[PDB]
């Protein structure tokens, strides 16, 4: 992928919005780029609720390493489109814009696809209750003298 | 007991001396082991753990 940095994600979001790209005769200010990177970090932190939200492999920058832009986001190749479409949707209001219908739909689709496999993983069944007998059919249980399932 | 040879034995009468030994004990030899409730092994292995402890 050619989008390998948080600044690259921000630039892709701005290109999608139509604000700044490789061809525009005018470009966004580096302060605007820094603010957009901060917005991306806030959005990713809100998503990844300290490990209980959307797992994506996003790598949060640290204060010791100064430039947040230039850090590899660490995202897989299948999450970049979703991440930068939602980033465009989030940073649209800064420039008095409104993310268009196609961009909003793509953002929703990308977020759903991001959480699909994590939801599949988390859809797990609880064990047998603490009061459920093992039954006489389980000969190993009968011979080892545990007639009731442990539980918890 | 000692033993002396002779006819006159004035002031040579010996006493009695009996020695002794003492027997004691150390500390118990234990097999403290815990049994987590939420584990399949709880009834599968504890009996044989008792036997191996013996």
């Amino acid at each position: 992928m050619q989008i390998k940095t948080k600044g690259d994600l921000v630039r892709a979001a701005l290109r999608k919005l139509g604000v700044a790209s490789d061809a525009t005769l005018t470009d966004v200010e580096p302060q605007s780029m820094q603010d957009a990177v901060d917005d991306l970090e806030a959005m990713m932190a809100e998503w990844y609720q300290d490990g209980k939200g959307i797992i994506t492999g996003y790598v949060f920058s640290d204060d010791e390493n100064p430039p947040a832009e230039g850090d590899d986001h660490g995202l897989r190749s299948s999450a970049v489109s979703a991440v930068f479409h939602n980033l465009a949707c989030r940073i649209a209001p800064d420039y008095a814009l409104e993310a268009t219908a196609k961009i909003i739909a793509t953002a929703k689709y990308g977020k759903e696809l991001l959480y699909k496999q994590t939801a599949i993983s988390r859809a797990k069944r609880a064990p047998y209750p603490s009061r459920m007998p093992t039954g006489s059919g389980n000969s190993f249980a009968n011979l080892n003298e545990w007639h009731y399932f442990p539980g918890e | 007991s000692p033993t002396q040879e002779g006819w006159d034995l004035t002031d040579k009468a010996t006493g009695l001396l009996e020695l002794n030994v003492a027997v004691n004990m150390g500390e118990p030899d234990n097999d403290f082991f815990q049994l987590r409730a939420d584990d399949l092994r709880d009834e599968t292995a504890y009996r044989r753990r008792i036997q191996s402890a013996a």
